[PDB]
RNA sequence: AUGAUGUCAUACUUAUCCUGUCCCUUUUUUUUCCA
């Protein structure tokens, strides 16, 4: 098939590949200078000395780090459980006291370092989240006046279960998918598809053979949760013969047979091995996830369905979608899970409401105050609508004081400090209520126990791209049949639940769109249309879809890419245009990252593209400090943009040594500098690859702003004096307030963003030249434009 | 010894065991629960700065001594306001003395 | 003075630092003797099976550490202790329980930064603290 | 004082001695060392980077070059005995020991650039 | 720092808190503390900028507080100085005490 | 074991004094209400001060 | 820090002015500056160690 | 004898304005000799 075509290519792709990496390492031995008596000797032996002593020291005391980290992950799983004898029983005690007796002679040393600081020295003259305990012993200082049962544990396990919906159903649905290659599987969450199939799978040996069994998964922490699960299931530790793979994290060894992934993991895998040779099976779950991964994963396994019989396809997921499944893909059976566990009374509102969120406000106000015992989960479309809510929802605690009882507001969204995340998961203080208030990221993947009542206005907030404009804007968007009844369903899981629809039966069956547009169609695919060209395709027309995106779409792909210098003329990939493809993250950042080669700067480039990866989070603004934050933040703020910006925080971060207390002291979101710096090391870590000179610009931002121009040159707008309008279209945007340089306002523009929000917008700009525009793309901007 | 126990048992102090002594103490309970703790949690010498304001502001402050922010609030004098009602005879009794009478307002509850 | 002063200033601290070190070296010595008693102390049916897992588990440590740092220059510095901080990832790593905290109908029922006595005002008419009825 | 008042260099260098003095100490207190601190052999060389298909026959030929060799002791995992890609190599002079070293550090041998120092080992 | 700076500021408008007819003197000082409190870092820029270069300053009036048994002196500076100064006053106080420089029976002290 | 008797000083009840003569004498440009706000305001700022100094 | 204890002895030597006399401080503390509260406090704590000694 | 150049404040024009403006949902990309 064109599967053979692909595979074809592809391993053509690894033996050029190789070739390629072992002519490199050539070019650089020969690059390379290999251009390698009795006092001397006896001088230098003592130098050598020297240096062998010293690194000796470092050398023998990292050799005493391993063993002595050695001695207690050792003890960790052996010692506190099982009849152990003389000769580890002593040594136990002696690793035990030995590690303390060196941490023991080591902070002796450094007791006398700091007792010796502490001192008094004459001036020279040369030309954690305490301010609440640290102000609550000023009160009381103020005020004082004086003058065997593992194989228990096992049995549990097995006792739960025998008893979830597919463990009856175990036998027929084996013998059935033993007779079907492809066959679909629809059952709803709780019901164990991502846990229990997989047991049953290795169980019955499909991992004989030396077989491995893939489970894929949309979300990393999702992964994790389920590879812990089975994990403790097979009564094996996680990592070894079960084991997830997601990115930055390997949790996988040689004994894996249970391998679980990420659809762009299992993508990449593809980018390793085009038959999977070593899985018999791949599980795909949730596969209703409509990601841009899921829907390029359909057509390859297809493909890989028709080419490998003895391979297994095995597509779960939750909803209705069974229908385009099997249809998709010839037809498969289905295999139906009844999978359930506490019924909902789901109610609609007497009529359509005018005003949701004070309607929100009121509902879980009357539901407190008259339901029994019982948590509550109240969804609203995200950040400042859902503040605003907790905003009211204390208020009127506050104003009804010990007529009520006590309601826990806890908000819950995406970028939000991540200890703030935790703090839901909390049990609950006995005789309280606690609401959640969450977004759609409350549909999927987070498990809140306890919740039995469930409030739904209807809605979301879709993002929604037109190509005509270049536009993606994330607007409201009354929300999907699915939608409701999965925001519904996320309830029951313990006991009976409500669900509390804003709006009516009139309005639900009948105006209620069934799916979100599966993503290919809505979403901007540049990396992604990129990925699938240089992954076996050239005719990027008649590929096999599930839901092809409109010739449109595909039509601004092409000139996207064409201009940025990954086409040719005619559409096919020139040595820029594969190196990006292969490089992780869309083409205008890796353009940006190539110009880091013409432009020498490098490290500053990289830690650019590291911060634009994940920003949406960077500065946490809390309304209760809004002024000290505005001001860590107004402090960093440097002339040249917002990137440069990113730059020196960054840059001030790690100069901290990686400090957490830095950025708690300073405003920013430890979550996404972290990530950032992650992202950032394994793109050095491509950066061999893609063969970039490790370089600094020694402090000259002016090649700064030109890489980001030889990026994201279409990326610009310039002064109207009916307002900044862009470059090309002449479409109307306005700068977002938050921008370092929103009163600038500079005449030349670049941005990162195109959005429009309540007005048009665009995010991560700064101020050019529109003379680099003729240095970069005089083929593309044209002077007269200008 | 409520706060020991709310770390050892590990609950959450609640306002029953602090609805009783509310306004009682020198600070005053109720100041560490205000607002902005905080930002007081920084302002220190200012017992002697509200001394030494006197050199700084041509005007003269009676309550130079305390401060209602950190000390608490140290005084409740709402029942005098109720007691010399009733002792000048209630409303009534202290309205035949004025020209509410006259100007024909049926009651006297709204008044403003 | 402020010569003199500095000078002798800096003459004492430095006895007194050097006092301290040779007490500290002691104390040292000390912990030598702890330490070698300690391996004497140590050296003299689940054990042997515990124990050949005791060297495997250890060993194909070493191979993974020795093998990170081998592939990527400390890749056990970016697999291991990278592993243990995140909250997501420690929430579905079922870790458990990785000060005091009270009632929320107690925050927040005064607000303001000022004492009222509004710096030495007298005539403004604040004596009462709740209208009338 | 006068441990201090020298100059720089020789403050730092008696602070390497103490680095010395302390991280031994540290190493013993662990327990791995009998004797404290026995100067080390000059008379082997300690090369990493190896080939788990080099051998105790092929590394002492090609270290056969410069000296008279005594051993060459490539440490075994022990119950799979695959070789630990480095190396223990024992000459009988100094000068073979020198005479190794100063061509064969970072040499490729077996398309490996393999790294030789001298040993550092007190075992 | 931009909490002691909050501090110094509540402290200055204490003085005007009845908003009278103060003056021109006295519009002009409310004006700077408002803008001082609108943009933080402009004022901690200028303050930290006269801390470090400025040792000429202008001149400050003299009055009298008549308190009819004795009298009183009241100084009057320059609002930028007053600024200046309010926030070096809230600095030493909180870094003394966190110090230790003063010993327990120094006393007005903010416990009591 | 011991008592402790108390008093208002004499200096203190000078300063009262003194305080409510610069009321009387700044009100022929204040009205009948702010009269007595500042006679409330140094009754108060007395009375809770001393408290049984005064009895 | 020798800036601030600079700033503060260069801040307490002014030019005095009522109606029309005008004169010079050098000699003692202007006690209507912000920091003199924490100027009396220190000399006054110098003044303590003159009275009771060091060792008391 | 009037040049453009201007970071010049002042003066001046249009019965020219005082009513035409504001904060993102979800989440994913394989990696390489250590020394």
């Amino acid at each position: 098939d064109e599967w053979e075509r692909t595979e074809r290519e592809r391993l053509q792709d690894l033996e050029e590949r190789d070739a390629f990496a072992e002519r490199v390492r050539q070019r650089d031995k020969d690059r390379t200078r290999n251009v390698l008596a009795e006092e001397d000797r006896k001088a230098m032996v003592p130098e050598l000395r020297k240096k062998s002593r010293r690194e000796y020291l470092a050398k023998r005391e990292r050799e005493k780090l391993e063993d002595l980290e050695a001695e207690l992950a050792d003890e960790e799983f052996l010692f506190g459980d099982v009849e152990l004898s003389r000769h580890e029983r002593q040594e136990l005690k002696y690793k035990r006291r030995v590690r303390d007796l060196a941490r023991e002679y080591r902070a002796a040393g450094e007791q006398e370092k700091l007792e010796a600081t502490n001192r008094y020295h004459m001036p020279k003259e040369t030309r954690p989240g305490e301010e609440q305990r640290r102000w609550e012993e000023a009160r009381l200082g103020a005020a004082s006046l004086k003058f065997s049962t593992q194989a228990q544990q096992k049995e549990s396990i097995q006792a739960v279960r025998r008893s979830l919906p597919v463990f009856p159903f175990r036998e027929e649905l084996l013998a059935a998918i033993a007779n079907h290659q492809v066959l679909i599987i629809e059952g709803e969450t709780g019901s164990g598809k991502t846990t229990q199939i997989p047991q049953y799978l290795f169980e019955e040996g499909y991992t004989n053979k030396g077989m491995k069994i893939a489970c894929t998964q949309p979300r990393r922490v999702a992964a994790m949760s389920v590879a812990a699960r089975v994990a403790r299931e097979m009564g094996v530790k996680l990592g070894n013969e079960v084991g997830y793979s997601i990115r930055f994290e390997d949790c996988t060894s040689e004994r894996t047979v249970l391998r679980y992934m990420t659809d762009g993991m299992l993508l990449r895998e593809f980018l390793s091995e085009p038959d999977l040779a070593s899985y018999s099976v791949v599980m795909v779950d949730e596969a209703h996830e409509r990601t841009l991964h899921t829907d390029i994963l359909f057509g390859l396994i297809k493909d890989v369905a028709r080419f490998r019989p003895e391979l297994k396809v095995l597509v779960a997921s939750a909803t209705m979608d069974t229908a385009r499944f099997s249809t998709f893909f010839d037809d498969a059976p289905v295999f139906r899970i009844p999978g359930r566990r506490f019924p909902v009374d789901i109610f609609y509102t007497k009529a359509p409401e005018a005003d949701y969120l004070e309607a929100c406000v009121v509902s879980v106000l009357q539901i407190h105050v008259t339901q029994p015992p019982g948590d509550i989960l109240v969804f609203l479309t995200g950040q400042e609508e859902i503040e605003a809510a907790c905003e009211m929802l204390q208020d009127r605690c506050r104003r009804l004081g010990s007529k009520i009882r006590e309601l826990l507001v806890l908000p819950i969204y995406a970028n939000l400090p991540s200890d703030m995340q935790a703090r839901i998961f909390q049990p609950t203080p006995p005789g309280a209520r606690k609401v959640v208030v969450a977004t759609n990221i409350a549909e999927t993947s987070l498990t809140i126990e306890g919740i039995i009542y469930v409030l739904d206005p209807g809605f979301c907030k879709q993002k929604s791209y037109n190509p005509r404009t270049g536009m993606e804007s994330l607007t409201v968007t009354p929300c999907s049949k699915a939608s409701a009844n999965q925001r519904a369903g996320r309830a029951g899981r313990v006991a009976a639940g409500k669900c509390f629809r804003l709006y009516t039966a009139w309005a639900y069956q009948h105006e209620l769109e069934e799916t979100t547009v599966p993503e290919i169609q809505r979403t901007s695919l540049g990396n992604v249309v990129l990925l699938l060209k240089s992954l076996g395709i050239h005719d990027l027309m008649h590929f096999d879809f599930l839901d092809p995106p409109p010739y449109e779409t595909l039509l601004l792909a092409l000139e996207q890419l064409y201009a940025l210098g990954a086409l040719n003329h005619l559409g096919e990939l020139t040595t820029s245009g594969r190196k990006m493809a292969e490089l992780p993250v869309d083409p205008m950042l890796s353009k940006m990252i190539l110009a880091s080669e013409k432009y020498s700067c490098s490290e500053e480039i990289l830690t650019v593209a590291a911060m634009l990866s994940v920003n949406n989070s960077i500065f946490y603004r809390p309304k209760d400090k809004v002024v000290h934050a505005d001001n860590a933040r107004v402090n960093f703020f440097l002339p040249g943009g917002d990137h440069l910006v990113l730059l020196n925080v960054y840059t001030q971060w790690a100069e901290s040594g990686y400090s957490s207390q830095w950025c708690y002291e300073n405003f920013v979101q430890f979550r996404s500098m972290r990530r950032a710096r992650d992202v950032r090391e394994q793109l050095e870590g491509l950066l061999e690859r893609v063969e970039v000179g490790l370089s600094s610009c020694q402090g000259d931002y002016i090649r700064v702003r030109k890489a980001i121009t030889a990026g994201y040159f279409y990326h610009t707008a310039r002064l109207t004096r009916s307002g900044y309008r862009t470059v090309k279209q002449q479409q109307t945007v306005f700068i977002h307030p938050n921008s370092s340089l929103f009163e600038q306002q500079p005449r030349w523009l670049l941005y990162h963003e195109l959005v429009l929000t309540t007005k048009e917008f665009m995010r991560q700009v700064l101020e050019i030249e529109s003379s680099w525009l003729l240095e970069v793309a005089p083929h593309y901007y044209k002077a007269k434009e200008l | 010894l409520k706060r020991q126990e709310a770390i050892a048992q590990n609950r959450r102090l609640t306002l029953e065991d602090l609805e009783d002594s509310w306004d009682r103490g020198i600070p005053r309970i109720n100041t560490l629960f205000q607002k902005d703790r905080h930002t007081l949690a920084y302002d220190k010498g200012w017992r002697v700065r509200t001394d030494f304001k006197q050199y700084q502001v041509l005007k003269q402050n009676p309550f130079w001594w305390t401060h209602q922010r950190h000390d608490g609030k140290l005084w409740n004098l709402n029942n005098y306001r109720t007691d010399m009602i009733q002792a000048l005879g209630g409303v009534e009794g202290i309205l035949e003395h004025t020209l509410f009478k006259g100007t024909y307002f049926p009651t006297w509850e709204g008044l403003f | 003075a402020d010569r003199k002063a500095r000078e002798a200033v800096e003459m004492r601290a430095q006895v007194e630092r050097k006092m301290a070190q040779k007490e500290k070296e002691k104390h040292e010595e000390k912990l030598r003797e702890m330490a070698q008693k300690a391996r004497e102390r140590r050296a003299g049916d689940g054990e042997a099976r515990e124990r050949d897992e005791i060297r495997h588990d250890r060993r194909k440590e070493r191979q993974h550490d020795r093998n990170l740092s081998r592939a990527a220059p400390d890749k056990r510095s970016k697999l291991q202790r990278n592993e243990n901080r995140d909250i997501s990832e420690v929430i579905a790593l079922g870790v458990p329980n990785p000060e005091v905290q009270y009632d929320q109908r107690l925050f927040n029922q005064s607000k303001g930064m000022d004492s009222g006595f509004a710096g030495g005002e007298d005539e403004i008419y604040n004596v009462y603290d709740q209208a009338w009825r | 004082d006068d441990f201090k008042g020298r100059s720089a260099e020789e403050v730092e260098e008696i602070k390497a001695e103490k680095e010395a003095k302390t991280q031994a100490i540290l190493l013993e207190m662990v327990g791995d060392l009998p004797d404290a601190d026995i100067k080390p052999p000059e008379n082997v060389l300690f090369v990493c980077k190896l080939n788990p298909v080099t051998t105790d026959e092929d590394l002492e030929i090609i270290f056969s070059r410069f000296g008279p060799i005594r051993s060459c002791e490539v440490i075994r995992d022990w119950k799979t005995g695959e070789s630990l890609c480095y190396a223990f190599i024992e000459f009988e002079k100094e000068e073979d020991c020198e005479k190794a070293f100063f061509k064969m550090d970072n040499v490729l041998i077996d398309d490996r650039r393999i790294h030789v120092d001298f040993s550092q080992s007190v075992a | 720092d931009t909490k002691l700076l909050i501090l110094a500021l509540e402290r200055l408008k204490e003085a005007y808190s009845v908003k009278s007819r103060l003056n021109q003197s006295q519009r002009e000082e409310l004006g700077l503390i408002e803008q001082a409190y609108d943009n933080p870092h402009e004022a901690l820029s200028r303050i930290k900028r006269h801390l470090l270069t400025q040792r000429a300053f202008k001149e400050v009036g003299i009055e009298f507080m008549d308190l009819y048994s004795h009298l009183v002196p009241v100084y009057d500076v320059e609002p930028l100085e007053k600024i200046t100064d309010a926030y070096l006053d809230q600095y030493l106080w909180y870094e003394a005490d966190k110090r230790r420089l003063f010993p327990p029976w120094i006393k007005p002290a903010d416990t009591e | 074991t011991a008592q402790c008797f108390l008093r208002v000083d004499d200096e203190s009840m000078q300063r009262f004094h003194n305080r409510v003569r610069q009321i009387l004498m700044a009100s022929g440009s204040t009205t009948f209400t702010k009269i007595v706000n500042k006679w409330n305001t140094a009754l108060i700022g007395l009375m809770t001060y001393f408290r049984e100094a005064v009895v | 820090d020798h800036n601030i204890a600079d700033y503060m002895t260069a801040k307490n030597n002014v030019v005095i002015n009522y109606k029309d006399m005008n004169h010079t401080n050098s000699y003692g503390i202007i006690r209507g500056l912000q920091f003199a509260s924490f100027i009396v406090q220190y000399y006054g704590l110098v003044m303590d160690l003159l009275v009771l000694g060091l060792h008391r």
